[PDB]
């Protein structure tokens, strides 16, 4: 009955139990309303409870995006803000449709970007391009890499086949059994 | 609690095997399936010992033990279909075991499955592998470079790719390793620029 | 009886269930008025539910589209963000258009984007198209795709067909049986 | 029964416990409200807690990432300011994607600024990137170094091999029992 | 508390086996499960000597204690599969060991594995666990540059890499060690630009 | 039964009880509330106690940032100003970063400031690194030190093997024992 | 209180060890395990003399003793292992100490050892040690240039190297230090600009 | 108040001698220990004449005294280690005092240790001394220039130095001196720019 984590929002609250719970160990996520959520442990478990917190840098972060660094309710802009908000919105936009390929589970897309070309008389560079993948167990993930590949070639105004990389892999074994409770 | 009606209304997904060690498995022909059976038993219960089977994770299980017991053995792949009696497609050209040897050899196979009576050991040819991987390849009207060497095959498929080709080249390279397996004959799928 | 997820839109709490659904999770929705929905569980069933929120980036996030960025609202306008933003249209009515095909259940767009062709003095780039597209099970998709890519050339004002990509595939079988409660 | 902390944050107060509690002392985490968290130890090992929060400059630091010097409360702005704030975001950016590759625990990132190239007439330099990494225990790192740096590679604009750097390891013999209480 | 009750309710994950130093041993296939286990003993309880074994900890753990008593004895790893009686693999070639050297042996390894009943050393040709690492490299179509000397050899594998052929060359590196382990054969991937 | 110091915060009352303690003298922590700490000692010990306090430099100082003479709150700012904003946080956010090697239990970063070149029309100069770290005893120092030099020099956009200096060593004996009390 | 049970949960951690001199002993493997018990000595109690053992610490003890008594040895390193019976490796090369004077001198290495009940002296061949440095450095690709000089040699690593290189590099080293010790092979990495 | 009582609660860290001048000695190997016993002495009580012994402070005590008395006399360092019987190393080829003389000499030297029992004055050779004090440090890969002159020998280290190599000769010197002490070896560290 030890107090580990209080005023978790949903979202945390959830991983940090999955994670307890991988590790063999039960909690308890507790509502206390406008308070947030709070994650209580068996006193038997604590000691090691603690120990993975740190490990996993728990409780988890938000999200960054480069958006929300350049917001619009600024009373005046710069070209250089807004075309860091267009890139920001086409990255999400990206992850969004590969997340609904065929056994893709979870994906995450990077793009370079382009501050001072045209500010220094330059001509802009080419286009970088990199994503994350997670692929449902068992799928074929060495032919699967080239839809991806192809797929954002196509997808924006100058890439090509050396300036996109991939890396992915798959799912491990689910969790579905519960940890159990200390013998006492 | 007769673990037929624990499994989905569609029965007929499963096939539920009763083995000689006392486990009852859970034959599926999919992922989807091998993890709705393993939710049943990890959310329901079953007081007896119990083990999903998934084709391609006992064809893994058996290679390892097989690898470490028989290193060298040449060999393609088991074709679980009637459980009972699985066939071990094994290469005719490269193995030189004796009858005698190959009983013994299908005996220990008996030993990893548990569920299965006997186990069909055959000799394939390993040209005619190799001449289904090209000949269905080359129909496909897919641009491609054999490369024979001790062992095996690989057929590599360079350049740039009409998506149309990508879609075929996949469709026919997925269907030749169900069947035949990736012991053999690799295929090297490398979309690049020209 | 377990709580995984509150406040959640009517989207939200429909797509999470159909996941617990299709991997043998039962699932309530509580309609809560004002509050939202929340989803609740067995708790046998709770340890692997967690498991797979997690897993499936749960609760789903809302649609990103590149005019959200760029609002009407502002006061004043410029020349890349209006252009921006009738893209963002363009995109949104061709996903329209591509979901009306015989055999497509689902289709996404993308194309690509020119924020400072003429801003260096320079002439446009050639227009790159990208798509997604999920048929009817059991459907041709190898011819299929050859009416997505010839009506996308004339779509628009420059392309070819070597800078439309097309990536495919066919729905997986459907989940028409219930998941079953727990044995006790 | 001595007081060792006081006014600690939730972060502060549990890394705290997690070393004394790996150099075998117990720790009590106490809540009062609004004033925070407080640490108390047995006053047997009181002596030794001492020693450990002078050893590890205990209580911890707030991270320092580099937007929180220029904020988007400012009236005015500079390209100097706006550079630096989104190379911030997109360190952080590349974090959070690290951190989801598989066997990986934590990760840090870092990336080269330029703060007067142009400014001095001058045109940009090459990007630098380091980065750090923390595995699962048993990990082959030798060959996961190398997804790290093709991943980030074509993470942007114009960086190469010899300019990345990766330096890991993986995570230690986990602390999973108690301490144990004095002897008296 | 019968340890088999208190471990997870997939209790196929674990086998437990029982030592002559009157130690129950959990042995676990995965680090997952090791760490499983040991929460377990930490967590819960069970009157008795008690300790989880890893594949991989043990390997190490005995090859240890091997270097400081049989230093540059030629060997590859240890094959736990079946706890009762692992397999040892040693040089055929490189080592001149007596039959009753090779008992001698044996009985140690027997005495650094309480739950061993016994020890089956067998003698490998290093001849073809590089022709294995060789073969499987080349039919992966990757390139490389074999450098054989006196006690193993290294496969250098340099230049740009296409993350297709990254990806597999690590599959089958993963795999090459698995089977016979890192201590002949040593890969070498290092990505640069050209 | 002497009073030593008054009004002491929370780190400073800590420290120098660390080294009272160090030296064989024990030391009581008062909590007088909005007063601070005071720290008293008995009488045999209070001539020693006064001679580590000055030995010492006690209480501790403040530590010193560049940061903290060139704040936001100002109405205007200078390309000095900002730049050396810039510095202070990026010195910070290195430091944050050697403290997660593995081994290391303390370190410090400093790098070179560039105040005048671009003012002058001359050029900027090569990059200056230092740093300083403290590391678990029995350690292998003499090779871990090339870890620390590597990761810092691709962290930065200019610097090289033989502009950066590292300086360090590892732990004494640890205090784990108790001083004491007067023999009377 | 009972040693025993003073000490942690998994007691498996440590030997403890009754010394002639009446001083119970704590072997710990690992500096965070000679800590945990320095602690419970300090923090809780134990009425009997007792002392905390650490591999490292103690092959050091030993050796200021060592070259006190008898400079100019030229010996390696101390394998403690098995506590009662520790094997001393001495320069089969190098020192020309009669029979007798050895067994003096294994006598005195008692006496400073309070719990070891004897002392394994050997004799390795300096060749063997430096053959291995060399042939394990190699193996991993690692540039180097060898420096024989009377009584050593050392292994100087020089130039920019590829992180990948760095971490092999670190690995073999820390490896060969363990077994061998560092005082007839020295290792010189050296990070350097080209 | 035993004295073993009034010191820390590691008794093991001190110790305590009885002198023949009816002072009851503290050893103590380090000067944090030292400063430990001494503020014991001050803080606390002993109705009985002490001293807190320091291995440094205690071989310098003695250098003064025998300088005044025996000016010339050619001598490494006294080795404390076990308190009753000390062993003083003296310079074998520049001295040619008799055994009479040396006789005398031990004797005063008991006189200047009042717990010492007996002094054992031993004969070194001062070309063992300097060649130790090079073969390690061109063992550490260190540029030096070697300075040999009537009664000594100075190793010149020049020259802008790399940070790993300057701790590397830092750490050889140290330990140098520890051992042989700075009377016939002098070392001179000397960071410049080139």
């Amino acid at each position: 009955d030890k107090d580990l984590l209080k005023g978790l929002d949903q979202e945390q609250a959830n991983e940090v139990i999955a994670v307890l719970q991988m590790h063999n160990i039960e909690a308890n996520k507790i509502d206390s309303g406008k308070l947030g959520y709070s994650i209580t442990v068996a006193e038997p478990d604590f000691t090691a409870a603690v120990y993975w917190i740190k490990t996993y840098q728990l409780p988890p972060r938000p999200r960054v995006e480069i958006a929300q660094m350049f917001p619009a309710d600024s009373l005046v802009s710069s070209p250089r803000a807004e075309k860091a908000r267009l890139y920001s919105a086409i990255e999400q936009r990206l992850e969004q449709s590969l997340q609904t390929m065929e056994g893709v589970l979870s994906a995450r897309v990077h793009i370079s970007y382009d501050i001072d070309a045209g500010e220094n008389g330059r001509p802009p560079k080419p286009v970088h391009l990199s994503a994350l993948a997670v692929y449902e167990r068992g799928s074929p993930l060495a032919h699967q890499i080239s839809d991806i590949k192809r797929f954002l070639k196509n997808s924006f105004a100058d890439v090509d086949y050396d300036n996109i990389s991939v890396v992915l892999s798959e799912r491990s074994d689910a969790q579905l059994q519960a940890p159990g409770t200390p013998v006492k | 609690a007769e673990l037929d009606s624990l499994l989905g209304q569609e029965k007929e997904r499963f096939q539920v095997l009763p083995g000689r060690d006392k486990m009852l498995y859970v034959a599926a022909q999919n992922e989807r399936d091998t993890l709705w059976a393993r939710q049943v038993l990890a959310r329901g219960d079953y007081d007896k010992n119990a083990r999903v089977i998934n084709e391609n994770e006992e064809n893994k299980r058996i290679s390892i033990w097989l690898d470490t017991y028989y290193p060298q053995l040449a060999y393609y792949r088991i074709h679980f279909d009637e459980p009972r009696k699985p066939v071990f497609w094994l290469s005719r050209q490269r193995n030189t075991m004796s009858k005698k040897e190959l009983e013994v050899l299908s005996q220990k196979l008996r030993a990893l499955m548990p569920y299965a009576d006997s186990v069909n050991i055959t000799l394939m040819d390993d040209v005619t592998a190799a001449g289904q991987a090209e000949a269905g390849l080359k129909q496909q009207a897919l641009p491609y470079s054999r490369r024979n060497h001790k062992g095996g095959v690989t057929f590599v498929i360079q350049g740039a790719l009409d998506d149309v080709e990508i879609l075929r080249a996949r469709q026919f390279v997925d269907s030749y390793y169900r069947t035949w397996g990736g012991r053999y004959v690799q295929f090297a799928i490398e979309l690049k620029d020209d």
